[PDB]
RNA sequence: CGGCCCCCGGCGCGCGCCCGGGUCUUCCCGGAGUCGGGUUGCUUGGGAAUGCAGCCCAAAGCGGGUGGUAAACUCCAUCU
RNA sequence: CGCGACCUCAGAUCAGACGUGGCGACCCGCUGAAUUUAAGCAUAUUAGUCAGCGGAGGAAAAGAAACUAACCAGGAUUCCCUCAGUAACGGCGAGUGAACAGGGAAGAGCCCAGCGCCGAAUCCCCGCCCCGCGGGGCGCGGGACAUGUGGCGUACGGAAG
């Protein structure tokens, strides 16, 4: 019953209520550090229709991330090569900035598996994401069989992988004629089978 | 006398009467969720464009405010539907006083 | 580089296409590996027929191939529902289920029908200890074989019709002529056009 | 204010929910008579205060609650929001109580957020109607003037100073 | 071929769990800084922009996406 | 002024778990050339390859349509044969270059948030036991989690009463 206006009424974020709360604590949140455990999610809805239940084991973290494209790491600028490989300063790193966030959160924790993330709040320089984590060896995880698919070891790392929804959006991969690029699991299963030389042994 | 191009096309079959899958009446109002939008929508108000909208919409012009909102919400197909759902709140604003 | 009469080519080996080389050695190998994977899975399974379940007749798409009829993927639970099976009893029955199917045609519709009640009437069920519900005595006395062999109730049976022979009438050998494919195809691209100058003359008062 | 609010939780003291222990006995108490005497129906009304934002929303848009306490220090402060208004639309009397944790303690809990009077008792429905007037005459009836208050805007003590400091040289620069 | 030693997948005594289907009647019915748009990069066979990403703007609810030539009107198909 | 509740946080050689590093043929995510070709060379090609970095698993990834189609319509993904050196891209030059039908290999489907309902009907830890081997429990009693929502029935193929 509640969860229904609280995702309404965060749909409408240019809403003078919804933009005064959602810049008292993007104040807030850049007082503290790059990466911090949040006792709770800031937004409960968003957090369980992605897979947060509210029970020992799962655990939020917000984390910040510094926005802009990447500049080519490239002394002075000069890149050495063919002239259209000049590019220093317009450059813009195919995965997602959200992605980047979930990847950091992953890696300071290593033992948590990551679930997804969501958005709350950017200003001009950093942009929020809350992560939310699993503890895989808690026995409230470790039983529900609902939740046992985390605890198998397949599931290590799905952000050095690219596996969650923020990472996949950045594979290009789905069902359909905008999207076969990828036509064989990944773009580099697709080139690998279109560039294989496939002489049978009668031929 | 049937044949394969023209305007009556095709091999001719009979047509299958079902009702159709459930999946479809998916962006359907249905009243109790007419009813939190439209709660909330007085608890939390207009955005900064659809207030600079609705006062070019009462005296300004019209073509010059679905101009206006072609380019801040995207296509024409939602700058019309934007532009009369605001004239329809400036409509309920002022003749329902 | 060219010469005499001869072909301009484009050989597409301006990669480094020596690393991702495949040969097929171990074809052999896998032909024996899936033949062993194939009457492991028989033998393993039951007197349940080898190459699962039932499918339907499906006729293809896309005007070169609408003459024809292939095995498809499930049963259209419509065609589930007029049979009187349950969608989810269905697939412990042997009948392979595609729920996102559509039934636009009846004639294509009740083909399936008769024919998943063609398989219901020559199915026999085991109980588990002998209850058998909707079930009489001995398995049809031991169900005449074991296994099946690639298809249950033949999955193609492509058929034409006899057509045997006929009079040449009036009103046959004398209208249905190429006079009315052109003028059919142009009244196609004409409709519109033709639509367009009725207003026209509508909006002339 | 604090004669309000302790009138309130007088009334919401003995409408107390269910905790673990009385649970026990509770459920010996329905079956040890029900393995002695099989009653069709022995009990005909247990009433509760519901808790829960989740539950509360549920009630007031059926217009089964008939109060609606509702918290002061909820941290995401968008969870409770839409339920003054809502409250309004409804018909159902709300009131803004002192605290998260302190009606949290009611239902044996942390924090509730939320309770709400649905199924309160005969004899006491005098003691609930005596305080709903005394509440619904700030809340619900000023909803068309306390939806139109804008809160915040004042200057620090040290700067709204030096603002007097100028004025009272400017009530000096007249007289 | 035989005998030996160890190990595995599956019948049958005790725990644990156990009302499904059809027809009608009413009620319910969905994922947002996301879609989409502009612009700039990289990528693609994708060409008046296939995909991705940055920044800016930013939804709707008979709605949205797709229908391989930009756009307006209109109908249909299909998916959610 | 004291005490209490909670909320934000600290500390500990606290009771108990976890992660790090290696290998890296195959797989996933990023990053990324130049030689070369164009008889010169910038776009193009080499090539989204080498090198670089990070994650796995015995497989990985993908996967149950915001699909293809445009007709009598098919129906998750992956692999193979064809489509096809085709549509298309390209100093339209050198060169590059898919897919959909179709035939096969294999075939399997599901769950959730939401919306409502059920007195939180749920879960974790500790203590002694029913009673046990090679140790995990349904039973009993205490501490917590949790109403800011655990559990059951429900998932768009409709669902509930
Ligand atoms: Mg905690
Ligand atoms: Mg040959
Ligand atoms: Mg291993």
């Amino acid at each position: 019953g509640a969860y229904k206006y609280i995702q309404e009424l965060w749909r409408k974020k240019q809403s003078d209520v919804m933009r005064f709360l959602l810049r008292v604590r993007c104040w807030q949140y850049r007082q503290l550090s790059a990466l911090h455990r949040a006792p709770r999610p800031t937004r409960p809805d968003k957090a369980r229709r992605l897979g947060y239940k509210a029970k020992q084991g799962y655990v939020i973290y917000r984390i910040r991330v510094r926005r802009g494209g990447r500049k080519r790491p490239v002394p002075k600028g000069a890149t050495y090569g063919k002239p259209v490989h000049h590019g220093v300063n317009q450059l813009k790193f195919a995965r997602s900035l959200q992605s980047v966030a979930e990847e950091r959160a992953g890696r300071h924790c290593g033992a948590l598996r990551v679930l997804n993330s969501y958005w709350v709040g950017e200003d001009s320089t950093y942009k929020f994401f809350e992560v939310i984590l699993i503890d895989p060896f808690h026995k409230a995880i470790r039983r529900n069989p609902d939740t046992q698919w985390i605890t198998k070891p397949v599931h290590k790392h799905r952000e050095m992988r690219g596996l969650t929804s923020a990472g996949r959006k950045s594979r290009g991969l789905g069902k359909g004629h905008k999207f076969h690029h990828t036509i064989g699991g990944s773009r580099r299963a697709a080139w690998r089978r279109r560039n294989t030389l496939q002489l049978h042994r009668y031929r | 006398y049937p044949m394969a191009v023209g305007l009556n096309k095709g091999h001719k079959v009979t047509k299958n009467v079902s009702k159709p899958r459930h999946s479809r009446r998916r962006g359907r109002l249905t009243k109790h969720t007419k009813f939190v939008r439209d709660m909330i929508r007085e608890v939390c108000g207009f955005a900064p464009y659809e207030r600079r909208a609705m006062e070019l919409l009462k005296v300004s012009k019209d073509k010059r405010a679905l101009k206006f909102i072609k380019k801040r919400v995207g296509t024409h197909i939602r700058a019309k539907r934007k532009r009369e759902e605001l004239s329809n709140v400036l409509a309920a604003m002022r003749k329902a006083a | 580089a060219p010469s005499r009469n001869g072909m301009v080519l484009k050989p597409h080996f301006h990669k480094d296409w020596q690393r991702r080389v495949a040969t097929w050695f171990n074809q052999p190998a896998r032909k024996i590996r899936r033949r062993k994977a194939r009457q492991a899975k028989a033998r393993r399974i039951a007197p349940r027929p080898a190459s699962g379940p039932i499918r339907p007749i499906v006729r293809c798409p896309t005007v070169r191939y609408h003459t024809k009829v292939r095995a498809g993927r499930g049963f259209s639970l419509e065609e589930l529902r007029v049979a009187g099976i349950h969608k989810k009893v269905a697939r412990t029955i042997g009948i392979s289920v595609d729920p996102r199917r559509r039934n636009k045609s009846t004639e294509s519709l009740q083909a399936n029908v008769q024919r998943l009640k063609e398989y219901r009437s020559k199915l026999i069920l085991f109980p588990r200890k002998p209850s058998a519900p909707k079930k009489g005595d001995s398995s049809a006395e031991e169900l005449k074989l074991a296994t099946q062999l690639t298809g249950p109730v033949m999955p193609v049976r492509n058929v034409y019709k006899k057509e045997k022979a006929r009079v040449i009438t009036e009103e046959e050998k004398n209208f249905k002529a190429f006079a009315s494919l052109r003028m059919a195809r142009a009244n196609a691209r004409l409709f519109g056009i033709r639509a367009k100058r009725a207003k026209e003359a509508a909006e002339q008062d | 204010d604090r004669q309000t609010a302790t009138q309130l939780l007088k009334l919401a003291h003995k409408y107390r929910p269910e905790t673990k222990q009385e649970k026990k006995q509770r459920l010996l108490a329905r079956a040890e008579k029900k393995a002695a005497g099989k009653g069709d129906v022995p009990t005909k009304r247990p009433p509760v205060l519901r808790a829960g934002v989740n539950t509360v929303t549920t009630l007031v848009e059926n217009k089964k609650a008939q109060l609606v306490v509702i918290a002061h220090d909820v941290d995401p402060i968008e969870l409770v929001v839409f339920l003054p208004a809502l409250c309004r639309k409804m018909g159902v009397p709300y009131c803004i109580i002192k605290g998260k944790a302190r009606l949290g303690r009611l239902v044996h809990r942390k924090t509730c957020t939320t309770v709400a009077f649905t199924q309160v008792n005969s004899e006491d429905k005098g003691a609930l109607a005596k305080l709903v007037e005394a509440i619904r005459t700030n809340y619900n009836d000023r909803y068309d003037e306390i939806r139109r208050h804008w809160g915040g805007n004042v200057l620090g003590p040290k700067s709204v100073a030096r603002i007097a400091k100028l004025e009272k040289a400017k009530a000096k620069e007249l007289a």
